[PDB]
């Protein structure tokens, strides 16, 4: 686990957070739908609810 | 038109008094679609010349709030405009670069859905504030590929004519 903790010295701002996160795209037998954009392997590396 | 004539000849004030009357004329003819011209006027004017944004009866962000929540149906392009003034009025505010990402994103993404070539003006705008946009966050990579779809000479209505060969000159 990293510890980034904040620092006056790093002004090393991130702008990613900031731009609105992508969105994949999904077809279903009924339609097509559209669903948040999720890693292939974020599943079992994503935050942990715990 | 003669209040968008008197504002090409940089007149400004003249054009303010010839305006007002066009809003009382507006409502003698109590219909509610050339209201929605008259509005889109009004900030057009302001965006070319902002400092005179306290001199109008409405404020700008009032605009914005009626434009959001116009309608749902026979409006077309009037959202595509009111997202666009929220752009520069938060690009002005010097708001969180959240907010005006997010209102970038929705001004974007309504002027790309439906035909950009049609709407011309639109669309250098857009492309006018995106380079813009990105110039002022430092990554000159992102503002060349946009810069590329800005047009030269074309300029924009009600602001003079020569504008376009001053603003080559100034570069």
């Amino acid at each position: 686990p990293l510890r980034y903790e904040p620092n006056n010295r790093d002004f090393a701002c991130n702008i990613i957070d900031d731009l609105p996160k992508l969105i994949r795209f999904v077809k279903d037998s009924k339609r097509i739908n559209i669903v948040p954009y999720t890693q292939p392997n974020s599943l079992w590396r994503g935050p942990d609810e715990d | 038109s003669l209040a968008t004539f008197h504002s090409s000849f940089n007149e400004c004030d003249a054009a303010i008094n010839s305006f007002e009357e066009a809003t009382r004329i507006a409502r003698e003819n109590k219909d509610m679609e050339t209201l929605n011209l008259i509005m889109i006027w009004i900030i057009n004017f302001i965006e070319v010349h902002p400092e005179y944004a306290n001199r109008f009866y409405i404020t700008v962000e009032q605009i914005i709030k009626y434009l959001k929540n116009s309608s749902d149906v026979e409006d077309a392009n009037i959202f595509s405009n009111a997202y666009k003034f929220e752009t520069l009025l938060s690009m002005v505010k010097e708001s969180k670069t959240a907010e005006v990402s997010s209102s970038l994103l929705k001004f974007m993404a309504i002027t790309l859905q439906n035909v950009p070539s049609q709407n011309f003006d639109l669309f250098q705008s857009l492309v006018s504030y995106e380079v813009k946009f990105w110039k002022e966050l430092g990554y000159e990579s992102i503002s060349d590929v946009y810069e590329k779809f800005l047009s030269k000479t074309s300029s924009s209505s009600l602001r003079n004519y020569d504008s376009s060969i001053i603003n080559q000159d100034i570069k």
